[PDB]
């Protein structure tokens, strides 16, 4: 209404920056949507966990069930694991909204690493934006943490096996400080009645606030230092091309919310996760097969399988096997931030760039991130062993055998392919850059001959061969159907055709807008 | 150029082939019904004539409506391709749906795939007529999608017409069937 | 300095000092699993759990009642603790219960 | 009875013979002395399939009651456990059905689970053998095969574990399996890899559908 938007100008003045970032335009491409999910996603467990806090009881006190459930009645139990039941069983809906939660904790985990690959491939971690990439493995570090807390507070008995096997085993097997740490956690032994609530709180207050400032950030650096833009027609090291906010982005934004939301809820209601009820309330004296934790942390679980037995005796003093896992692991920490460093210092580069590189153009970079992504699918893959040899009957000792030999044999191989595949990728680029692309049309040739009937791109020369054309780092069609050869038809719904002079005005408006658009955008 | 149609060799002798496959088919189910004397049906089963002739009515006035969007292909006009096609599709799933009801009647009154010998021929002879017509209907979406989304060329008519004697041998095949179970015994 | 020393001084433990009695005086928590005589002679059988409540949770256990091939499961008992069925009784047996380096197979 | 037995055990050299020896003595070479274990080891190991092989689970060999002369016939030759049966001729089927849940899924959470699953499913082992799934299983069975102690299984008397133990363990393993998981549709009975696996084929392919249908290519 006119009378309010006066009171808003005339009391706090805001037209100049409100004008300056409702102006603001922003890249557009596909790629460019993978955050926009994880920040959705980040969104949902926010607002579950607001939800599922008004029903928990995090207490370690032995009690008794005598709820609802039969076959659980009369057993010595946690109380947390039995707030977890209510939660699942005696309140209308609870499972449902604690299974969302697990599912979006799962759909953030995927999110952010697909971001991360994504934004490693395309090499935007260089000079102007380094700081970026040092906050993206903040975070990344962070929620894998969060995480691991998060599937440990209904402590049945994988969480506690979980949570025994890996805090115990790595926090004692610290060499110098060691009981020291593992004492200051735990309050003493390892099972203490202090540790569920300090897992909690951690859970609930520190983690996800720290989590939630420096996503904040993340994104007001985004938001300040302009973003990036593929090669193209009309794209240059000083200007971006895009849409502006009103019309389109905010729109698109909020229906990405809503389709997000609406497969987290679809999948959460048809996909059963963590069935708390059938497993049993934690006691030292109860194991079985069940292992393998969630998928976000599982190298970690891989690292410690494969690993060989090695060991050091001294006087009086014990290093065991797993201090190895921790030196990979901190290594691998410490190596996520430190990449632009040592790319920048090995190569000697020190330009700026606002465009990026396809990624093809790069063979090193891709085959040191098929490198990582082949060790981690690896890793990962030889910790879920027991379900390889049990759904495939193959020995257990065999497939441990194949992770371990492989862990070093594969990389280099992969390593090659790729590197291989980069350079045929480079030449078939620069071969349909020296002929017209193929039109898969032959000829009789009277005489007798057959000719590909290359379609030219661009200027032709007095023979009829187009002219060798130039690299610019852009994407070409490689089918004739990419570009306009014929389409566009009768102008009938699904069974009816419509009059001929709408479908021809159709055609011909249809045809004007495109070429006025791209000749819009080369000639500008 | 190309007076013939390599599609329409190439069809041919894939329908070859599944004809012999049916043939294998026949050839399972034709042994050992001799070897049981007297009523060789078991007496835990019953085929209900009342249901199986609709869906056969069905799949003969089905294959009638697919010759009738042929006749509208071989001229210059998609829209009623399209139309006799969706009336086709309709008619098939209505048949889809007529054997799942079946089936789902006869094995809640006995007979199961391990019951008996005759319920296993029976059951296996079925499955396969039935995830065949399944793949025709994904061919007719696939088709119909194709239709619509660029110009219309001889190849699109060379598509429709060899999906539709695919249709028809279907049909023959199903009739086939029909008489040496129903009819026959 | 200081404050981030005052601030820490609330998490730190000494993992060696000594808490539990045993017969030899007092030893770490580490050091000890349960199974250390306390007075120089006790006598602790190796109950099995029964897994009922109105029966006490572990009884004891005789050599002719195993098999060729059998696994069992046995936790200290201490006849001293007693059933349970007094308050003591039963919160000593839930303690003896809770405990990591307690149960011990008998193949 | 014991004639039959015979003609269906040794006569019908199909089946003891070739393995066992006549008078049941045992080759050293292929399989044991077969001499101290009683009726119910046959009637668990022949009903469930597991018939002389080339061992997992197949189609059952006799079954028209020649089972209960082969178990006759082996009871004789030497004692052991005998078959529970109803008292009237059969084989109990409901009267073997307990009644108490908490103490048998303590016991099931307490030997039970370690090898076959915390919900009863298939279990790994380590070169080559495995644990087989508790859904085909039936409780006639599953108290004989406890009792018998089959091959990589450990054998349990009736002893130490009390009658009422078996009727709980058995009521609580027909209870977990044949009820509906209120939870939509199972993914196994494993762990997160599974959950994982379905998060990265599903999820991530309709998110990313969705995103190109949104956005566009450039
Ligand atoms: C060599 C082929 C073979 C034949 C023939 C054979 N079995 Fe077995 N079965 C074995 C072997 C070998 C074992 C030893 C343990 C194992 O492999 O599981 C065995 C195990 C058993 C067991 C359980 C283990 C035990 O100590 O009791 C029983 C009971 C048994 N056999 C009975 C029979 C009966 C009854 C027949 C006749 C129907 C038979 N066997 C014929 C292969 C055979
Ligand atoms: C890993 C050691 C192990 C333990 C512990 C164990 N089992 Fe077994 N059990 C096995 C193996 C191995 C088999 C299958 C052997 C075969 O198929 O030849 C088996 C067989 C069975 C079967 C027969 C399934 C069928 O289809 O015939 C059942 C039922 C069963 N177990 C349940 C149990 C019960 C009840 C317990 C607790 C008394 C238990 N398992 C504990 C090893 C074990
Ligand atoms: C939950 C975690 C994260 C979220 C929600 C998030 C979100 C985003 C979003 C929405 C963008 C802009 C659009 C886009 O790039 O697709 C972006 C850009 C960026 N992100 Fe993140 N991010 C996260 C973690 C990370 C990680 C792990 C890294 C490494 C990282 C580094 C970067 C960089 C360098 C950019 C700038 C891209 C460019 O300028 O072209 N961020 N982030
Ligand atoms: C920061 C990202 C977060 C991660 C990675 C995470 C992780 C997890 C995981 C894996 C579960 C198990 C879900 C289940 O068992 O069904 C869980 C449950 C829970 N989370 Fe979170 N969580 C996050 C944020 C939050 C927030 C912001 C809150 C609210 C303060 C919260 C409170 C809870 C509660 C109360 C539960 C119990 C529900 C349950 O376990 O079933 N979490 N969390």
């Amino acid at each position: 209404l006119a009378r309010q938007a006066e009171d808003i100008d005339t009391r706090y003045h805001p037209s100049a920056a409100l004008r300056r970032q409702l102006n603001k335009v922003f890249p557009t491409h596909w790629s460019f949507l993978l955050g926009e999910i994880a920040l959705y996603s980040f969104v949902v467990l926010l607002i579950t966990g607001v939800y599922l806090t008004l029903f928990f009881d995090p207490s370690m006190v032995d009690v008794t069930y005598n709820g609802v459930y039969q076959p659980l009645r009369g057993v010595e139990m946690s109380r947390a694991y039995q707030s977890a039941l209510d939660i699942s069983f005696e309140v209308r809906g609870g499972l449902f909204v604690r299974q969302i939660h697990h599912w979006a904790a799962l759909m953030f985990a995927a999110a952010i690493m697909v971001h991360l690959a994504r934004i490693f491939f395309t090499g935007a971690f260089r000079r102007p934006r380094e700081t970026n990439w040092v906050i993206g493995s903040l975070l990344l570090i962070l929620a894998m943490f969060e995480g691991y807390f998060g599937y440990s507070l209904p402590d049945d008995l994988l969480s506690g096996l979980g949570l025994r096997a890996a805090l115990s085993s790595i926090t004692l097997g610290m060499p110098v400080i060691g009981t020291w740490l593992h004492w200051a956690l735990f309050g003493g032994d390892f099972p203490g009645t202090i540790l569920i609530p300090r897992l909690y709180a951690l859970h609930i207050l520190l983690l996800p606030g720290i989590i939630l400032a420096l996503i904040g950030l993340h994104l007001a650096l985004v938001w300040f230092q302009k973003h990036t833009q593929f090669p193209g027609p009309g794209r240059t090291e000083h200007n971006v091309v895009g849409v502006r906010v009103m019309p389109v982005f905010a729109f698109k934004s909020g229906a990405f919310f809503a389709a997000i939301v609406g497969v987290l809820g679809l999948m959460g209601g048809l996909l059963q996760i963590n069935p708390i009820w059938n497993l049993g309330p934690y006691k030292p004296s109860q194991v079985s097969a069940g292992s393998q934790p969630d998928f976000y942390m599982m190298w970690t679980e891989g690292l410690a399988r494969i690993w060989p037995p090695w060991e050091f005796y001294f006087w009086h003093h014990t290093i065991p096997a797993p201090v190895w896992v921790a030196v990979i692991m901190g290594l691998v920490f410490v190596l996520l931030p430190a990449y632009p460093f040592l790319e920048k210092r090995f190569t000697g580069d020190y330009a700026h760039h606002n465009l990026l590189q396809r990624p093809r153009d790069v063979p090193v970079r891709t085959a040191i991130g098929a490198m990582a992504i082949a060790f981690y699918m690896v890793l990962t893959l030889a910790a879920m062993n027991d379900i390889i040899a049990l759904k495939f009957h193959i020995s257990l000792n065999a497939t441990t055998w194949i992770g371990r030999i492989g862990m070093v044999i594969l990389p280099p191989f992969v390593y090659f392919i790729t590197y291989r595949w980069c350079i045929g990728l480079q030449r078939s680029d620069r071969s349909v850059l020296e002929h017209g692309v193929e039109t898969g049309i032959i000829k009789r040739l009277p005489h007798g001959a057959y000719i590909e009937l290359h379609q030219p791109l661009g200027p032709v020369d007095e023979h009829g061969h187009p002219i060798p054309l130039q690299y610019q780092g852009a994407p070409l069609p490689k089918r004739m159907n990419k570009l306009g050869s014929a389409g566009s038809p009768g102008s009938g719904s699904f069974l009816f055709a419509d009059s001929a002079a709408e479908d021809a005005a159709l055609r011909e408006a249809g045809h004007a807008a495109e070429q006025r658009a791209l000749a819009a955008l080369r000639e500008h | 150029l190309n007076r013939p149609n390599m599609v329409s060799v190439g069809t041919i002798v894939w329908l070859s082939s599944e004809l012999m496959f049916f043939a294998g088919l026949f050839a399972f189910y034709f042994s050992a019904r001799a070897q049981a004397g007297g009523n060789w049906p078991p007496p835990p089963t019953e085929l209900n004539l009342y249901q199986a002739v609709p869906v056969t009515l069905v799949l003969i006035a089905s294959s009638f409506t697919c010759q009738m969007g042929v006749f509208a292909a071989e001229r210059g006009d998609i829209f009623g391709l399209r139309r006799w096609y969706v009336i086709t599709f309709l008619m098939g799933l209505f048949f889809v749906l007529g054997q799942a009801y079946e089936y789902r009647n006869l094995m809640s009154h006995g007979t199961s795939i391990p019951s008996s010998a005759y319920g296993s021929v029976f059951y296996l002879a079925t499955g396969f007529h039935g995830l065949h017509v399944t793949g025709g209907l994904i061919a007719f979406i696939f088709l119909l999608v194709r239709t619509g989304m660029s110009k219309f060329t001889p190849a699109q008519a060379t598509a429709s017409i060899v999906v539709s004697y695919y249709w028809h041998f279907v049909d023959i095949v199903w009739i086939a069937l029909f008489t040496v179970i129903y009819f026959i015994r | 300095l200081g404050t981030l020393v005052a601030f820490a001084g609330g998490l730190i433990k000494n993992p060696w000092k000594p808490v539990v009695p045993t017969a030899e005086g007092k030893k770490a928590v580490l050091w000890t699993s349960g199974w250390t005589p306390r007075y120089q002679g006790e006598t602790i059988y190796l109950a099995r759990a029964t897994g009922t409540e109105d029966g006490p949770p572990f009884i004891k256990m005789r050599p002719e009642d195993m098999d060729a091939g059998g696994m069992e499961t046995v936790f200290p008992w201490r006849e001293s603790d007693g059933d349970g069925t007094t308050v003591e009784s039963h919160h000593k047996l839930q303690e003896i219960a809770m405990g990591i380096r307690n149960p011990v197979m008998l193949i | 009875s014991s004639a039959l037995l015979r003609t269906g055990k040794q006569l019908f050299d199909t089946s003891c013979v070739s393995c066992h020896g006549a008078n049941l003595q045992g080759v050293p070479d292929h399989g044991p002395s077969l001499i101290g274990v009683g009726e119910a080891a046959v009637y668990f190991q022949v009903s469930t399939g597991r018939m002389p092989a080339m061992a997992p689970r197949k189609d059952p060999i006799f079954d028209e009651a020649q089972i209960d002369a082969i178990g006759a016939y082996v009871q004789a030759n030497g004692g052991g456990p005998t078959v529970v049966r109803n008292p009237d001729g059969s084989i109990a089927t409901q009267s073997l059905r307990g009644n108490d849940l908490g103490r048998g899924g303590d016991l099931f959470r307490l030997n039970c689970a370690s090898c076959h699953n915390f919900t009863g499913k298939g279990g790994a082992l380590s070169s080559g053998k495995y644990a087989p799934d508790l859904a085909p299983a039936n409780e006639q069975q599953i108290l004989t095969a406890m009792l018998t102690g089959p091959q990589n299984m450990p054998k349990f008397s009736n002893r130490q574990l009390s009658f009422e133990a078996k009727k709980d363990i058995i009521a609580y393993v027909k209870v977990a399996t044949e009820a509906r998981q209120p939870g939509g549709y199972l993914l196994g009975g494993f762990g997160p890899a599974p959950e994982g696996m379905a998060m990265w084929i599903i999820g991530m392919v309709a998110a990313i559908g969705l995103a190109l249908w949104i956005g566009a290519r450039s």
